[PDB]
């Protein structure tokens, strides 16, 4: 328990997903 | 009669709208990127620093030099010429809301604006209110005198003491401003907007710099993304980051033996491509590549190797390069060239930084350089330089000041040099667009004061300038007082004349 | 302009060349007397007025009334003497940096990128027989001004990466051996014979 | 290291790189904001650069109370007095 | 005598401002005085009767809501008339086209703008007939502020009802090139 | 560097292209024998080439001995041997002894 120990986990997942599915955009269905 | 069909089938295949799912990764790619900023800056906050007062005390002050910049730039939006693409942008932002999607309304079959239309998607906003040229040209007023509030606040003063502290550097960055803003960025091309985001980037970097952090470069990063996203010739964004790379860096190499370098990257990544899911938010790769397909089968290609037109459509007499066209780049080049030569020279300059000023001049020479490669060779894109020439020209006053340049000779010359880039500029009409162009003074014809021209006035007074130094050459003399005199603070006298 | 005009006969790549490489060789030797106080080996008083000359010369050709692209001609006599005084200061330059070499290697790359996008052609008789006279140079089907550039921005990538690193491996020097103090000094022959040849 | 000939010598290196003032005019009688034209997000860099050469963290609540450059080599004196198991004197005396 | 104004290009038809405030307020009758006292063949002179026009403003005519065919220069001046809107690819058909110049409308916003390479100027030849009307620039005459035109119908025709539907593709679909060039 | 410099200038001297203006600058030279001055013959009016015309005067009589193009372009030759020595051994020995 911390508060840079979950930091830390934060800023490395959803900053990793968060570039994973922003390179994926152009490439989804679109009506 | 029974049987006759006629069927044709039409292509609406840029009449696109995101499905189910596009929507929920488009929705989630932004907030699990402010996610990632926050606890970048949870971690940045590990040193113990917080922020005492939302203003700075250097903001706090007012010059004489702001009311002539807010005065002259909200009474020229009022009764100053617009660009040529205004009727074009106008026009193809009144019917984006009734097509569907952002049209090239005149051209290329109704092909959209690809990946560089998210600004032009605010304009389609701003037309429902009303369209008006009052109105619909508002980003356009706010975005220069925000860009003044960061050039004399956040610019100027981190250039050092004593380009924050002579009077004649703050007259010629405004100036300067002013003249390289009033032609080009005042219409409806976002040049303006270029050169306010390629400006809040140096600034943000400079503040990373500053602090040691590392939360005020990853919005950097954004803005530079965001700035590129408008225009491809909005690399100048992109070349603020590459100046100002080496000293991130070096905070990103100095942090990690706390946190490590996964939550130090992984925004970086997160902020920086971000910047998809705004560009394909409507349209998609495949028309995108379709659109780009006929953009350079049919319009301008333009290759790099044909850069010289660029310079070649400016030395012209007519309306593209007028008077007033030409201080943009005259006054960049002649303030950024011999401050060059000059910080090659010395390298203790008592009151200049040598950071910030190397960071700035490295700035505009990639951009310079860089701005090949662009699809499209106009004079348009010279407003970029509006931002970037301010701070140049202030940097110059402070370098060719009687204190910093010593020897009378080669202040004379550069005297000289200013009076022979006025006696360029003054070598054109004074023609401006379709209807500033009505009852202008000279705007059909090179402008004379009664037989002789008044580029042919500049040149024999810079002549005279250039015997005068050579004078001072050959008899080995540097303490003359006449030249103390007249080359003090030349480039604010040289921009106020063209503002006037 | 004139000197670098697509599709014309007046600048070839043979013309934009020896231009390019005169203005390469002023501006570097140039910023070489300014940065450094002198070049080891070279007196250092005549070799400010050899570049006063040629930039007193690029100035004073503003008067001239007819501005064709054949009045470069003027310079091939402070071109040859420049360019084996550029060829030996950048020596020493790029000697006691690797970041220096790579610039200069892809400056000429770039200079070379740039001068094969135009034609080969000479003019009205000289044209007979001549490879590329009509069209700009490929080699297979690839154009020659693509593959240097891929090249030149390869070199810029090296060169900033050898940039990005100066603060972490110090500054660390090549060793004075035969390999490197004959490789620091071959570039603008290799590529000034190249085009001799062509 | 309280001899005041280093601590000012140590200090105007730092800085003549942030802001760009002569080394000759940091004398320990001078004022931060009067004298030397150092605004407040220049001492935040000096005190940011000083924790990267140097091991010294200055904290925030007393940075603000260095109006003299006299003040800061009072300040560092009485940091080393009381501190004499002073570790960050490796390498960077 | 009353000196006219001319603007347009002079091979071709024009009209010929006189100002009633070059006229007296005791001027009852005007009468032409046409001399060409020229021997060379390729400048000569044609003469219409003198006219007072009975003018009206381009907003008191073009309608607020009517859909008008401006160039891409002329869209700042006139930002009160209403665009050619375009919807499902099927694009509205105007009834009067707004130019700047002459040697602008000639070799800016036709070249530009042209039916060979995807400009709109590729449907309004195909399916209207432009004649040119009469305008003036209040109180500046002798000024060329641009030209307003009208298009009729070759032949009389009604809007389609342009059945519709929707279908989902996947991101990489593309249904083949368009037709660009031969 | 002296031998294959003067070979390349000497096998170019034959086997190379003529600029723009060898037709102009040799008519000019033709034709000023007789028509009393050094008329500009292709432009002007018959005006004459008044401050540059010292060097059409010289070829005017290289330009009676022979007319041929490897002859005409000797002095085009003698001045590029020359240049080079010059460069070659006043030049760059002046400049340093070691470059
Ligand atoms: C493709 C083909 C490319 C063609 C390449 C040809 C250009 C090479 C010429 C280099 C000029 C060197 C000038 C010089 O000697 O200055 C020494 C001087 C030394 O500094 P210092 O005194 O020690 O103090 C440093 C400060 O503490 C702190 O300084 P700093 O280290 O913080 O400065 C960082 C910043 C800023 O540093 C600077 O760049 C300074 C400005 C450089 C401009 C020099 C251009 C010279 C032009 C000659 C004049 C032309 C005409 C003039 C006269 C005409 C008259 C009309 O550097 C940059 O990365 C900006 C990029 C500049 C790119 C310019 C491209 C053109 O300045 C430098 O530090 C030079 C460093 C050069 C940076 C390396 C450049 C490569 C790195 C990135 C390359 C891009 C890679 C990514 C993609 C690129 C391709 C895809
Ligand atoms: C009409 C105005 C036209 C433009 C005005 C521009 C004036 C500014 C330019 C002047 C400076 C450039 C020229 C010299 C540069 C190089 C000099 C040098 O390296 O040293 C050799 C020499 C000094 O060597 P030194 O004293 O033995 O050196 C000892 C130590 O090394 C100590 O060395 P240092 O540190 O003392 O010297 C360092 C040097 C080094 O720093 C540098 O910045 C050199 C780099 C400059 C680059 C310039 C390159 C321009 C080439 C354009 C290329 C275009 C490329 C772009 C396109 C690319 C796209 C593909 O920095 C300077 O010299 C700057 C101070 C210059 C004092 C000049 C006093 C006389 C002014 C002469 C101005 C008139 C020249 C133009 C005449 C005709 C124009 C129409 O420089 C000179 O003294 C030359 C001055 C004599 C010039 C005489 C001309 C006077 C004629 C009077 C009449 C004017 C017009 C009349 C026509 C009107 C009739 C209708
Ligand atoms: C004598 C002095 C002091 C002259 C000062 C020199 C300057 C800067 C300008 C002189 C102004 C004058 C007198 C110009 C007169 C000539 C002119 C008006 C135009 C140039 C005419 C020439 C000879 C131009 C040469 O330029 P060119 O393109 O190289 O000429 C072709 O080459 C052949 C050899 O020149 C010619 O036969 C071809 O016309
Ligand atoms: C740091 C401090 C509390 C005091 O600094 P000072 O010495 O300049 O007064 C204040 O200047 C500050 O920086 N507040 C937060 C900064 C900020 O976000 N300003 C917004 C203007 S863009
Ligand atoms: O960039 C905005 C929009 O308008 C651009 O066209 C360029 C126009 O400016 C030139 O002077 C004119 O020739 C042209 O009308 C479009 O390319 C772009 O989509
Ligand atoms: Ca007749």
């Amino acid at each position: 328990g911390k508060d840079v120990r979950i930091a830390r986990w934060v800023a490395t997942i959803a900053g990793l997903l968060g570039f994973v599915l922003s390179v994926s955009i152009p490439l989804l269905p679109v009506t | 009669p029974q049987g006759l069909s006629v069927s044709a089938e039409i292509d609406t295949r840029f009449t696109t709208h995101p499905t189910a799912l596009k929507l929920a990764a488009m929705l989630l790619a932004i907030v699990s990127t402010v996610i990632a900023l926050l606890a970048l800056w949870r971690l940045d906050r590990l040193d113990g620093r917080r922020m005492h007062r939302l203003i700075p005390t250097r903001w706090r002050t007012v010059t004489a030099v702001d009311g002539v910049v807010v005065g002259g730039m909200a009474i020229w939006y009022v009764i100053g010429a617009n660009s040529s693409d205004d009727g074009y942008i106008l026009q193809m932002a009144r019917t984006a809301e009734h097509a569907g999607y952002m049209a090239n309304y005149f051209r290329w079959f109704g092909s959209p604006e690809d990946p560089f239309g998210w600004y032009y998607n605010v304009l389609a906003l701003m037309t429902k209110v009303s369209d008006a040229s009052i109105w619909i040209r508002l980003p356009d007023l706010i975005c220069a005198l925000i860009c003044w509030l960061l050039l004399s606040r956040e610019v100027l003063p981190r250039l050092g003491p004593a380009v924050a502290g002579s009077r004649a550097a703050m007259w010629a960055a405004g100036l300067v401003l002013l003249g390289a803003w009033m032609p080009f960025n005042n219409g409806l091309r976002p040049e303006g907007q270029i050169a306010t985001g390629a400006l809040i980037t140096y600034v943000l970097i400079e503040r990373a710099v500053t602090s040691g952090r590392l939360t005020p470069a990853a919005l950097a990063i954004t803005t530079a993304a965001f700035t590129l996203g408008i225009q491809p010739t909005g690399l100048i964004a992109v070349a603020a980051l590459l100046a100002g790379g080496r000293p991130i860096l070096r905070i990103v190499m100095r942090r990690r033996r706390l946190v490590g370098t996964w939550p130090l990257i992984a925004p970086l990544l997160a902020a920086g491509t971000v910047i998809l899911a705004v560009v394909f938010a409507d349209q998609t790769i495949a028309t995108v590549l379709e659109a780009t397909r006929i953009r350079t089968a049919i319009g301008p290609s333009q290759e790099w190797w044909t850069e010289n037109l660029r310079y070649y459509y400016l030395i012209l007499p007519t309306t593209d390069g007028a008077i007033s066209r030409r201080v943009a780049f005259v006054f960049t080049a002649m303030c950024l060239f011999p401050s060059l030569f000059m910080m090659l020279r010395r390298k203790h300059i008592a009151g200049v930084a040598r950071g910030p000023a190397w960071r700035l001049m490295g700035i505009i020479f990639a951009t310079m350089f860089f701005l090949m490669f662009t699809p499209t060779k106009w004079i348009h894109h010279f407003g970029l330089f509006a931002a970037v020439g301010g701070a140049m020209a202030a940097l110059a006053t402070v370098l060719v000041s009687p204190t910093v340049l010593r020897s009378a000779r080669n202040r004379m010359a550069f005297l000289s040099l200013v009076l022979f880039v006025l006696a360029f500029c003054f070598a054109s009409t004074n023609g401006w667009w379709y209807v500033s162009n009505f009852g202008a003074p000279f705007n059909n014809s090179v402008p004379k004061v009664g037989g002789v021209q008044i580029s042919a006035i500049f040149f024999a007074l810079s002549a005279i300038a250039a015997l005068w130094a050579f004078w001072l050459h050959l008899t080995r003399r540097t303490e003359s007082r006449v030249v103390d005199r007249l080359t003090a603070a030349p480039i604010p006298v040289a921009a106020g004349f063209m503002v006037v | 302009y004139f000197l670098t005009v697509e599709d014309s006969v007046d600048g070839s790549l043979t013309r934009r060349f020896a231009v390019l490489v005169l203005l390469l060789c002023l501006f570097g030797l140039i910023m070489v007397l300014l940065r450094r106080g002198r070049v080891p080996g070279a007196v250092s008083g005549p070799l400010w007025r050899l570049c006063g000359s040629t930039a007193i010369g690029l100035l004073l050709l503003i008067l001239t009334p007819t501005k064709w692209a054949i009045q470069f001609g003027a310079f091939a006599g402070l071109a040859g003497a420049l360019g084996g005084v550029t060829a030996f200061a950048f020596a020493r330059v790029g000697l006691h940096s690797r970041r220096n070499l790579a610039l200069y290697v892809t400056a000429l790359l770039f200079i070379l990128a740039w001068a094969t996008s135009g034609l080969n052609g000479w003019f009205y008789v000289g044209n007979y027989g001549v490879p590329w006279f009509d069209k700009q140079p490929v080699i297979a089907h690839y154009p020659v001004t693509t593959i240097f550039l891929v090249l030149a921005i390869v070199g810029g990538l090296l060169a900033g990466w050898l940039h990005f690193r100066m603060d972490y491996a110090g500054h660390t020097e090549v060793a004075d051996t035969g390999r490197n103090r004959a490789l620091a000094s071959t570039p603008l022959l290799i590529v000034a014979t190249i085009m001799v040849v062509l | 290291a309280a001899t005041q000939e280093e601590i000012i010598a140590g200090l105007a290196e730092i800085i003549e790189e942030v802001t760009g003032i002569e080394p000759s005019e940091v004398t320990p009688e001078k004022s931060f904001v009067d004298d030397l034209d150092i605004d407040s997000l220049s001492m935040v860099e000096i005190a940011v650069q000083t924790e990267d050469k140097y091991g010294v963290k200055i904290p925030d609540e007393d940075l603000a109370g260095l109006r003299t450059v006299g003040d800061v080599v009072a300040y560092i004196q009485k940091l080393e007095e009381e501190n004499p198991e002073a570790a960050a004197a490796l390498r960077e005396k | 005598r009353v000196t006219p104004y001319d603007v347009g290009p002079t091979p071709s038809w024009r009209n010929l401002r006189y100002p009633r405030s070059e006229i007296p307020d005791d001027a009852v009758a005007v009468r032409v005085v046409a001399e060409d006292l020229s021997l060379s063949q390729g400048d000569w002179i044609a003469v219409t009767p003198p006219r007072v026009p009975e003018l009206q403003s381009v907003q008191e005519y073009v309608g607020s809501d009517q859909p008008v065919l401006m160039d891409w220069a002329v869209g700042l001046a006139f930002p009160c008339q209403q665009p050619m809107l375009h919807a499902n690819g099927v694009t509205e058909v105007p009834k009067f086209r707004i130019s700047p110049d002459y040697y602008a409308k000639l070799q800016s916003t036709d070249t530009w703008q042209d039916g060979i390479n995807g400009g709109l100027l590729g449907i309004t030849d195909l399916l209207l007939r432009a004649s040119v009307m009469s305008t003036y620039l209040s109180q500046d005459w002798g000024q060329d502020w641009g030209s307003l035109r009208k298009f009729d119908t070759v032949v009389e025709a009604t809007p389609a009802e342009l059945d519709f539907g929707s279908q989902t593709h996947s991101g990489l679909y593309s249904p083949g090139p368009l037709r660009i060039r031969p | 560097t002296d031998t294959g410099v003067i070979g390349g200038l000497l096998i170019w001297h034959i086997v190379g292209a003529p600029t723009s203006d060898d037709g102009y600058n040799m008519t000019i030279a033709r034709v000023a024998s007789e028509a009393g001055y050094t008329t500009n013959y292709y432009r002007y009016f018959g005006a004459s080439e008044a401050p540059f015309d010292w060097y059409q005067s010289v070829l005017s009589h290289l330009a009676s001995i022979s007319t041929a193009g490897v002859w005409m372009r000797l002095p085009a030759t003698a001045a590029a041997i020359a240049t080079w020595l010059i460069i070659s051994r006043c030049v760059l020995p002046r400049i340093g002894r070691r470059v």
